[PDB]
RNA sequence: AUACGUUAAGUGGAAAAGGAUGUGGAGUUGCUUAGACAACCAGGAUGUUGGCUUAGAAGCAGCCACCAUUUAAAGAGUGCG
């Protein structure tokens, strides 16, 4: 009935300091992660169990808890498990590779199209069809996957350009 | 579209309005009634204007209610005459409108129907107005 | 899975078949002996027949009843029922009458008990505007 | 709550006189599955059967209180309990599994449940 | 759409306030509408 | 300054019909550890689109008698089709 009550466990191997005030950095072999936290709420680690409370039942605390235990889930995930978003591109000469770092995008503007992945964050290319943004954060993994849908959106139409694997873009009748 | 068959001056003054109404503030004539919050003027096709708006979205069922019949014109003189130089003529006809007064009664009609009936007869009126129901201690 | 009301009396030309079951990939030459076959006991009747497919284009058909309520017009004796059913009852029909009706569509219905088969076709009649006495 | 007592005291009726039960799981439980098992019921007798998937450990189990008090361990995740009236029992313990083994539904390897003090093996 | 009186249109439809001017969204791009 | 609160927009320091999961209090009521709202995994009715119809349109041209059974459950129909 509540978010930030429930208890998380620790799979391992991920340690978590516990340093004020309040800085959360958890660490790990994929990567690691410093989330702000304001004072007032209360961070505490049981054995391979991180936990979180509310200090009033106020409408302003009811927010912020819940958001607190969800961020640290994503923390810890991304330390071990990892993140990716695919993305499915369709058409007819649309295409994509890589270029060093750089990811080069073949979008049908007459321009060439590149995007530049930051640190931490590698984008393998498959296929000419899927596209994988790896990365050990949620927050800029859907950023970048935000700032490769910009490149072209999608049009109702027809599918072209980027589109979420899967999605139902909404069908439309010509003329 | 209601007006007097006849009445026994062609004008009245405008009359100042107080106080809660001297009658009719129970709907009993139908299971619910629109009642005014405040007071104000209604013109005559003002209330034509809300029983139009009922007939088509209620459809087939009981008859509608009109507790109130207009009887005081409201003086209309003619553009750009000048101040004075007699009074003028009664361009229409405006009821007297009291607070907690019951507006219009709807009856034999379904709960879900009735809430939308009183609702659309309200933006008509300029007036504020609630959802009421019959009592029955009684 | 595609089902089609094919006449119990004939099966060959394309309009009625044809196409729309020869892109399953049945074999519309080895199947037209086997409709004419088993239908052959109620000829002159367009008798329903689902048709499953299988991956190995193998087939097995299942025939079906003429459709429910047309014999309730036959016991009723009369060619058509009211268009404002209960509100005017042209027609009546014995409870009795009613059971012979029932076993007939017994293939057809789903029903668990005669006695349930009874009550099926009796929303049937109802229909109709029949009464049900 | 009148009518949660009606769940309970009609079905308890039925396992004072029961003879013979199984275990079957509601996943992927298609309607088309539940008739082929329906027509079965069918031919070993009528409505005398049930299917009834009232599993919640705060019901069927409590009527297991008073008998077969081996449910307590097949409670958890999904059921579809089954009584029996009269009928011999023989091809309704056979009947279920025939169905499972051909896709529709997991039979949960048959978790068991009574006929003396045992469970897995259906005969 | 803009519109002072904002109101959902379909049960798709839902309110929700951002940045002070409350919005209603909906899966139908047509429904989507703000005051202020 | 003291004490109990309220307000977040600069309202205070500019109006209205109307609109809104803004927030603080009060009351009434449905369900609810013989199980609630969220879900996530289950299935969706059987004769049947059923009568009257429009070329045909079967959950749906629309007007309705809109029936009873299979039952853990489902309207001969909530909806996008």
């Amino acid at each position: 009935s509540r978010v930030g009550k429930k208890l998380l466990e620790i799979p391992s191997d991920v340690t978590v300091t516990l340093n004020d005030n309040n800085t959360v950095a958890v660490k790990g072999p994929k990567g690691e992660l410093t989330r702000t936290f304001h004072p007032d709420m209360e961070i505490k680690v049981e054995d391979n169990v991180l936990t979180v409370a509310r200090p009033s039942d106020q409408k302003e605390h009811r927010a912020l808890h819940g958001t607190t235990r969800s961020l640290l889930g994503n923390m810890v995930e991304g330390v071990s498990k990892g993140f990716e978003r695919g993305l499915e591109l369709v058409g007819v000469g649309y295409r994509a590779s890589k270029s060093g770092n750089k990811l080069v995008l073949n979008v049908g503007y007459s321009h060439p199209v590149e995007i530049v992945p930051e640190e931490g964050i590698e984008i393998e290319v498959p296929s000419q069809t899927k596209v994988v943004v790896k990365g050990t954060d949620k927050e800029r993994v859907g950023a970048i996957a935000a700032n490769i849908r910009a490149v072209r959106s999608p049009e109702p139409y027809k599918g072209k350009g980027i589109r979420y694997e899967g999605e139902v873009v909404r069908r439309k009748e010509g003329k | 579209m209601l007006l007097p068959k006849r009445v026994k001056y062609r004008r009245e003054h405008r009359g100042k309005m107080r106080g809660r109404a001297k009658g009719g503030t129970e709907v009993h004539f139908g299971e619910f009634g629109i009642q005014a919050l405040e007071a104000s003027w209604i013109t005559n096709r003002q209330i034509e204007a809300a029983r139009i708006a009922m007939t088509r979205y209620m459809k087939r069922g009981g008859k509608v209610w009109i507790k109130i019949f207009p009887s005081k014109p409201y003086t209309a003189k003619p553009l750009e005459v000048r101040m004075g130089s007699g009074k003028g003529a009664p361009e229409g006809w405006v009821a007297v409108v009291k607070p907690g007064k019951v507006l219009f009664e709807i009856s034999g009609v379904s709960e879900e129907v009735a809430r939308e009936a009183l609702r659309l007869a309200s933006h008509k009126l300029p007036i504020k107005t609630k959802f009421v129901k019959r009592e029955e201690i009684g | 899975v595609v089902k089609l009301q094919i006449p119990a009396g004939k099966a060959n030309p394309a309009p009625p078949v044809g196409p729309a079951l020869g892109q399953a990939g049945v074999n519309i030459m080895g199947f037209c002996k086997e409709f004419n076959a088993r239908t052959a006991d109620q000829a002159g009747l367009i008798i329903p027949v689902e048709i499953s497919v299988y991956e190995d284009r193998s087939f097995t058909f299942i025939t079906k009843t003429p459709p429910a309520a047309v014999l309730l017009k036959k016991a009723a004796g009369i060619e058509s029922g009211s268009g404002e059913p209960n509100r005017n009852k042209v027609a009546t029909v014995k409870r009795d009458k009613v059971r012979e009706i029932a076993e007939t569509k017994m293939p057809d219905l789903n029903a668990a008990d005669v006695e349930a088969a009874m009550r099926m076709v009796e929303g049937t009649a109802r229909s109709m505007g029949i009464v049900i006495e | 709550a009148i009518e949660t007592k009606k769940v309970v005291v009609e079905e308890i009726a039925s396992k004072l006189k029961e003879s013979k039960s199984t275990i079957i799981v509601d996943y992927r439980g298609l309607n088309v599955s539940e008739v082929t098992e329906l027509r079965k019921q069918l031919r070993e007798a009528n409505v005398e059967f049930k299917v009834y998937k009232n599993t919640m450990t705060r019901r069927a189990v409590e009527q297991a209180e008073l008998n077969g008090l081996n449910d307590f361990l097949t409670g958890p995740n999904a059921i579809a309990f089954s009584t029996e009236d009269v009928v011999a029992p023989a091809k309704v313990l056979n009947d279920f599994a025939k169905n499972h083994e051909a896709l529709e539904i997991k039979a949960g390897v048959i978790e068991g449940k009574v006929s003396t003090v045992e469970e897995v093996k259906a005969l | 759409k803009v519109r002072p009186s904002v109101k959902p249109i379909c049960e798709k439809c839902k309110v929700i306030r951002r940045k002070g001017k409350v919005m209603v969204i909906c899966e139908n791009p047509k429904h989507k509408q703000k005051q202020g």
